[PDB]
RNA sequence: GUCUGAGAGGAUGAUCAGCCACACCGGGACUGAGACACGGCCCGGACUCCUACGGGAGGCAGCAGUGGGGAAUAUUGGACAAUG
RNA sequence: AAACUGAAGAGUUUGAUCAUGGCUCAGAUUGAACGCU
RNA sequence: GGUUGGCUUAGAAGCAGCCAUCCUUUAAAGAAAGCGUAAUAGCUCACUAGUCGAGUCGGCCUGCGCGGAAGAUGUAACGG
């Protein structure tokens, strides 16, 4: 459960290192973000001379999440962090690396890059 | 000396020379060399395709009439239109290359291009304590508006300069500061001034700038009868109760180059609509032929498009001589009552500098 | 063999790789190939035949193998020329072709191919502006003819006898055309 | 040592020879007469690659050579016949 | 026997002069580049 | 049919606009009342002949109607 104003980890090489969520998108009053759900966020922190700038806003989806996920058995995936990986105008990923491991709620078509960079996929 | 009187005068060699030159000081240093380097081509050019005798008559005809020439309160541009009896001698602010015309006609191109650049509109300035009507032309002020302006004679509005004397600015009135009623009398008193906006325009349609503070042209833009009519909105205007009238025109030079440019983007989509219909030629003997048999409507050129080609007129062709054969296109499509329209170089590219939409 | 030349680009310690559609014959590494068009004709050899990033025994017609060359430093190469077989098809600017000019009911233009036109000729992968030259006796082509004109490319254009090409104004098709005779 | 300079000085440290330090980056040692080891080991790191996704591989500042940077610097040669 | 052998100035401040004093040049050198050949 | 009447206009052809609106073959047909064309082209109309058979056409005036006619607690603008 991600909502406007949560700080989220950057899981990839986009060169930033804390975003921040400014929008849940996907719905009119829409209130959380699960992993595989697309936010807008501001980069709140990056590295020096990276490809993303502080202050940026672009899209993101939520790849880990500390409330967790449910499996169709019943149970729950948590993570000890909330994390992002930014994407592009068009809603695709813009890493080469991926940190840190993600789940399989990402596999689909346009995360698909997320899924094969990941080291570990739960 | 108007492009009127420069376009329907001929002469037989008549000569443009157009020279770049600057406002200020030491970049004007060197507009008496680009003139006399610019002279100096022209001499030679006439010394060798008409003779001896020409080009020294047109050269000391236009020696006499440059010779004044201070070179110090120089425009953007100098133009000279020469002919063995009368010299012509404009400063164009625009802009143009260093270029030496002979034909039958003066390069009146520049002309045609500063005249539709053209815009005319007013500038409603509005302050929570009045509005002012300004008409105006490009970076001029025509009128302002007052009581001597004699076009506010049968006005059933108030006249400008409207001050608002509404009844909570003075205090009889009702509802006292306790109702918060202040936006509701200044929305109220910005539809009254729309009122009169609306009643000048009525007689001498043309578009409207609103300038004032960002809640003042909101406020505005919520209560005008003819809010499409808004061509631009400028809020970083200073001193807009005692500023000059030509003061707040200046102000309005950045929204009014962009409305400009907006224009521009907009005939893009008449291009493309030409194109569907396939009334658009961009081959440029095809351009040609068409604004020669007044089959041209809407001529646009890549602003700064100069081709020089082997124009035939009796057989319709054209091959790459004129040393302008763009504006020799121009100036058909503009005999034929076509308009021409130049567009930025980015809005056209250098692969397609021409495009005329033609009437069938 | 031929293949025309579709994106350019350069790998670290392989070198520049053209992809294309190869249109006919063979190419295996090893074969000394020449890059014709646009440019001046220049030789080279091959080093490298790979496509989805997996090295292939042999780029066949059809497939849209990527060719590596040796030496050539990505920028004596380009969209448009062709990576072809040493002494076959030279580099031509001045051609007839047996153009026949589109009506309105195919798109086309409304008026008549004339002496003097230049439109777009797109032959396998670029366009180049012309020069429509018509023989005597014909000064204009009323759309939906076909005659034999004569083509003057602003730059030189590797062809044969035989070869399709298209004629565009606007992105509009305003012909279609074959190659008949290639001048020098 | 090299260049310059009458010299004294000034500048400099390619090629040849001596000494030192380094071996993708940080750290630890093993074996050995000798190494904390350029084409050895272990751990960690960044980067490139393979993978069946569980896991693995690598280090031209050796000689050629490629990309890149640059104003600019060479062959992906032969033989151990000679000295080692 | 020998290694013991080596040292140049000019232009430019002034109406002209001498001095001062900077700037510039003629020499040699190079892991050189570039231009023409 | 003269004929794209003349002028104008890029065009200007019955039909953007301006000035005429004439003659001919006629049973009749306008220098055209509309649509249409960039202008042409094209389709009509006026008008005439034929078919049909008995009433029909258009203005003016008066009476009573119709549309124009959207609001907030509930019909809610004959008290029912």
């Amino acid at each position: 459960m991600i909502q406007v104003e949560s700080m989220l980890e950057v899981a990839d090489n986009s060169g930033a290192r804390r975003v921040q969520c400014i929008k849940v998108l996907g719905g009119s009053h829409r209130r959380y973000a699960s992993v595989g759900d697309i936010i807008k966020v501001t980069v709140k922190e990056a590295i020096p001379r990276g490809r993303v700038k502080k202050g940026d806003v672009m899209n993101a989806v939520v790849v880990r999440t500390k409330k967790g996920v449910r499996r169709p058995d019943g149970s729950v995936l948590r993570f000890d962090d909330n994390a992002a990986v930014l994407l592009n105008q068009n809603k695709a990923p813009i890493a080469t690396r991926i940190f840190g491991p993600v789940t399989r709620e990402l596999r689909g078509d346009q995360f698909m890059k997320i899924v094969s960079l990941a080291p570990e996929v739960l | 000396a108007t492009l009127k009187s420069l376009r329907e005068t001929k002469a037989n060699p008549a000569v443009s020379i157009f020279v770049k030159t600057h406002r200020e000081h030491p970049a004007n240093d060197q507009d008496p060399i680009a003139l006399k380097n610019q002279l100096k081509i022209v001499e030679e050019r006439l010394t060798n395709e008409f003779d001896k005798r020409t080009a020294t008559t047109i050269l000391d005809k236009i020696h006499a009439e440059t010779k004044e020439y201070n070179h110090k309160y120089n425009l953007d541009t100098l133009a000279i239109f020469a002919s063995v009896d009368d010299v012509q001698l404009i400063r164009m602010p625009l802009d143009t290359p260093e270029r030496v015309v002979i034909s039958n006609r003066f390069a009146t191109r520049d002309l045609v291009r500063d005249m539709a650049s053209a815009v005319h509109y007013y500038t409603v300035v509005l302050t929570r304590d009045k509005a002012r009507l300004i008409e105006a032309a490009n970076d001029r002020v025509v009128a302002e508006f007052d009581t001597d302006n004699a076009k506010q004679n049968n006005m059933e509005g108030i006249p400008f300069p409207i001050d608002n004397n509404g009844l909570y600015t003075t205090g009889d009135g009702g509802s006292d500061r306790s109702a918060n009623n202040e936006n509701s009398y200044l929305k109220e008193f910005f539809n009254q001034v729309d009122k009169s906006v609306q009643e000048l325009w009525g007689e001498h349609k043309m578009p409207l700038v609103i300038v004032g503070d960002v809640r003042n042209i909101s406020y505005y833009k919520e209560v005008c009868d003819r809010p499409e009519n808004i061509i631009a909105t400028v809020s970083n205007l200073t001193e807009l109760e005692d500023g000059n009238a030509q003061r707040i025109i200046d102000g309005v030079q950045d929204a009014v180059e962009g409305y400009r440019t907006s224009l521009h983007e907009a005939a893009l989509g008449e291009i493309d609509k030409a194109r569907g219909a396939n009334a658009l030629s961009t081959d440029l003997q095809d351009v040609y032929r068409a604004a020669f048999q007044g089959a041209g409507e809407t001529l646009y050129v890549r602003r700064g498009y100069i081709q020089a080609a082997k124009v035939d007129e009796d057989a319709q062709t054209l091959t790459m001589v004129t040393d302008d054969a763009v504006g020799l296109i121009i100036e058909h499509v503009i005999n034929n009552g076509g308009k021409a329209v130049f567009m930025p170089q980015e809005m056209m590219s250098a692969d397609q500098p021409i495009a005329l939409v033609t009437r069938y | 063999f031929l293949m025309p030349i579709e994106d350019v680009f350069s790998i670290s310690g392989r070198g520049t790789v053209v992809t294309g559609r190869v249109e006919s014959g063979i190419v295996k590494v090893g074969d000394e190939i020449e890059i014709v068009g646009i440019r001046d004709t220049q030789k080279t050899t091959c080093t490298g035949v790979e496509m989805f990033r997996k090295l292939l025994d042999e780029g066949r017609a059809g497939e849209n193998c990527g060719v590596l060359l040796r030496g050539t430093k990505r920028e004596d190469v380009q969209r448009g020329q062709v990576l072809a077989k040493p002494g076959s098809i030279t580099p031509h600017t001045k051609f007839d072709a047996e153009v026949y000019v589109l009506s309105k009911e195919e798109g086309g233009r409304h008026t008549p191919f004339l002496n003097g036109y230049r439109p777009q000729f797109y032959f396998r992968t670029t366009d180049v502006t012309g020069a429509i030259q018509l023989q005597d006796g014909t000064e204009m082509v009323m759309p939906g003819d076909n005659v034999e004109m004569g083509v003057e490319l602003i730059h030189p254009i590797a062809m044969d006898k035989g070869l399709r090409f298209a004629i565009r104004e606007g992105g509009r098709t305003v012909g279609a055309g074959v190659v008949a005779n290639v001048n020098v």
